[PDB]
């Protein structure tokens, strides 16, 4: 029997299930314990049972499998790995692993694996034969990420301007400048919805730390990738060990060769959550700041690059300023010289509902040379030497209304000329 | 370990309201029975001054 | 005999019918055990005992239901049951029971609980088959509460602004950001006022914490509610527990179904409750707080959402801001980007005697789309985009004086063209 399988399933269902078996009053209690009993009931009478998720090792040696619906969680839905199999196959923390799994004998209350059928969707052997992660030999932007549908919805247009203001590629890191009330929440959800229609092929993970449970449930059921999230009902030990958790995933899967794209909002809430987590070193700065609380949010954000060898991870983070604080500002200015594509959000233009509020003038790609045709780039220069002298406001007006006539990005370029 | 059930209310039930109240309240007075016998067998003993 | 009709009666009615008894002096004790005494004589002569209340779990298996009228403090009021009801009907904290009751037997001083009558007003039968608060689906606010009587008196016209400046629906988590000597009380008593007024189907709960008494008084008895408040002579641990019943109780009500809106003033004042009360972690922040101090507030303002599956729970916390301390800054930035319903307070305004002083440019409501039809909100942000360049004092001159002539908001909405 799939864990996956159950997984996907409300609670209700759990709950009739397990009273088709016949037990004890089984929707008294949590879905994890829920899922646990009606597991151990249907191993007491059933196949081998299968289940998967991502391995975080522990200090003792052993392992834990965890799923991104619990978001990585400790509880009894967890999968109990030996320290052998991580001499045997090497296992390492962040590995997509999926195996055969059996009830726990007399004493233990944590399902134990049997056989890895598959490590990070591929085969162990070839789980051997790999390249480690700072190993590789990073390199610039190469392939370019279309964002643009072709269908000029009402959201659509939103994304058609990214790809005219900061152009993004596999392997580039973005970081996201705005004020509280910008509406980053949909552009993130819109540029999702772009990555994901137009590339089914890179596997596509967000990350919400401190965010409302609204976003958090609206988000993991309307696009696609293992939306994982940290609720602020929890401490910084949570959100730190989500970070962990998805960024060694990623880590592993673009090892695998593949392409990982991570969108995190906000990077200083999660920065904010590694100050108040990592102990105090002496050093203080400005607003109750740790010198050490950033070195492990920079390594999150300086893990995204584009591998030679093979694969690529994009890491797409946003910042929060203008509300107030002296960690917002302090963050934001120890991270603006990291990221290479901006993408500022003045609130000046939000306040006027004209959406998507984009500071163009002050946005930009570094290393755009390698995105885009000679031409492309060529017209997106003369665009940008047309709209520059211009304010900010009225910029996106300009933007927003020629972009609303004109369908497909290259005809409004024609048409601006 | 299901003495509760339900089915004709007006009259079943009463009855069977009736017993699940006299086995708390001998549930209740053997525990009161095992504290006290506790309580006596634990008392702190006095030797001499 | 009730327990709740001793509870609705004075102390000198209690005191004559203690004499009309013929007993020893009752009028020398508490409340508390007067009601205890005179409950023991009457039925030492009498029928079966009839008692109500809230239910709270300790570490021993048994459970206290106590009363709010003693804002569920641990008394001889309190009727003890035993862990078989737990296990029977599975008792929960939180849970509001009203059944019957005995006297306590050789030895005992609590009343013991007979057959459950009611479990949040509903069937114990219908209290297997609920729904788990967690395991529920939130949603963002999908009806709006209205706020507005219609009548025009020189209070109500401050809900009216309120109706124009941020709407509430249930679901919605509001937070008021306001300096001492601005004017909340009344504000929170005019809400709640309203929301009794206009809406008498939702249970109405109000939280006072480390309040003076006469607030207190002159709040338990002119609105409706059971109005628990937390008096500050008391320490830490019955504020805390305050806060744990009462949002048990809301909990388990919507649960069952039902639409609970709390008022919590202030949530700065639970939050130092919270952080003296806990012990420390090791991490200090600046000015004495715990990184964990903060947990079980955020906890106690996220539990507030839309369910899907039926019910809501909407919660209005104030936050204190400008008051000099280290904590209310570190706790109203930590709890800024949390709520969805900012209600800003300027003092600057409040210096001037306008009430209620509002600060209209700083305040607004997230997804307010699903609150109010398409012209009222569009009349909404006409309204905005007029008010916003204006000051403060003079903008909320201008709102008050226009909406002083016209009675109803939509007529003001209308005349404002
Ligand atoms: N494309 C759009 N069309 C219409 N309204 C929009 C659009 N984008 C944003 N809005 C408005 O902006 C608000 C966004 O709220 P929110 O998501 O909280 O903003 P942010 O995410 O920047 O804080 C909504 O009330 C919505 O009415
Ligand atoms: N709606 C109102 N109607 C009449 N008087 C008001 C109103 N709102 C505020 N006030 C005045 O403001 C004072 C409120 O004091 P208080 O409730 O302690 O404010 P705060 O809690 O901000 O210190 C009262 O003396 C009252 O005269
Ligand atoms: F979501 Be908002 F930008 F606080
Ligand atoms: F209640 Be006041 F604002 F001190
Ligand atoms: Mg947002
Ligand atoms: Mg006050």
């Amino acid at each position: 029997m799939n864990l996956t399988e159950l997984k996907n399933t409300p609670v209700s269902e759990l709950i009739t299930l397990g009273e088709n078996m016949g037990l004890e009053n089984l929707a008294r209690m949590r879905k994890q314990d829920i899922i646990f009993a009606i597991l151990k009931q249907h191993a007491k009478s059933g196949e081998d049972i299968f289940g998967d998720g991502v391995l975080e090792i522990l200090q003792d040696g052993f392992g834990f499998l965890r799923s991104a619906d619990s978001s990585y969680l400790a509880g009894p839905d967890d999968i109990y790995v030996s320290p052998s199999q991580i001499r045997r196959f090497n296992l390492r923390t962040g590995d997509t692993i999926s195996g055969k799994i059996r009830p726990p004998k007399e004493g233990e209350r944590y399902f134990a694996l049997l056989k890895v059928n598959e490590v990070n969707f591929d085969k162990p052997e070839n789980a051997r034969n790999k390249i480690l992660f700072e190993n590789l030999t990073p390199l610039h932007a190469n392939s370019r990420l279309r964002m643009e549908r072709g269908n000029g919805s009402t959201e659509d247009l939103t994304a058609r301007v990214l790809d005219l203001a900061s152009p993004i590629g596999r392997g580039q890191r973005g970081l996201i400048v705005a004020p509280p009330k910008a509406g980053k929440t949909m552009l993130l959800q819109n540029i999702a919805q772009s990555i994901a229609y137009n590339h089914p092929d890179c596997v596509l993970m967000v990350l919400l730390i401190d965010e409302r449970p609204e976003e958090v449930t609206e988000m993991q059921r309307l696009v696609k990738g293992e939306v994982v999230a940290s609720t602020f009902d929890e401490p910084a030990s949570r959100h730190v060990q989500v970070a962990e958790m998805v960024i060694e995933k990623a880590k592993r899967l673009v090892e695998h060769k593949k392409d990982v794209i991570i969108l995190l909002d906000s990077i200083t809430r999660l920065a904010r959550a590694y100050n108040t987590v990592v102990p105090a070193s002496g050093k203080v700065l400005t607003g109750g700041v740790d010198a050490n609380a950033l070195h492990r949010p920079k390594r999150f954000f300086g893990a995204a690059r584009n591998v030679e060898e093979g694969g690529s991870l994009t890491i797409i983070a946003t910042a929060l300023i203008d509300t107030g604080s002296k960690m917002d500002e302090v963050i934001y200015e120890e991270f603006k010289g990291t990221g290479n594509m901006e993408l500022h959000l003045s609130r000046k233009i939000a306040e006027k509902r004209v959406f998507p509020a984009i500071d163009y003038n002050r946005s930009g790609t570094r290393k755009e040379e390698l995105l885009t045709t000679q031409e492309e780039l060529q017209k997106m220069w003369i665009l940008r030497k047309i709209i520059h002298p211009m304010g900010e406001i009225d910029a996106m007006e300009f933007l927003i209304n020629k972009l609303a006539m004109t369908k497909t990005n290259d005809d409004f370029f024609e048409m601006m000329k | 370990r299901w003495l509760e059930l339900g089915l004709t209310d007006e009259e079943k039930q009463n009855q069977l309201e009736q017993l699940a109240e006299q086995y708390d309240e001998l549930k209740h007075e053997f525990e009161k029975k095992l504290e006290a016998k506790r309580r006596k067998i634990t008392q702190g003993d006095d030797l001499a001054p």
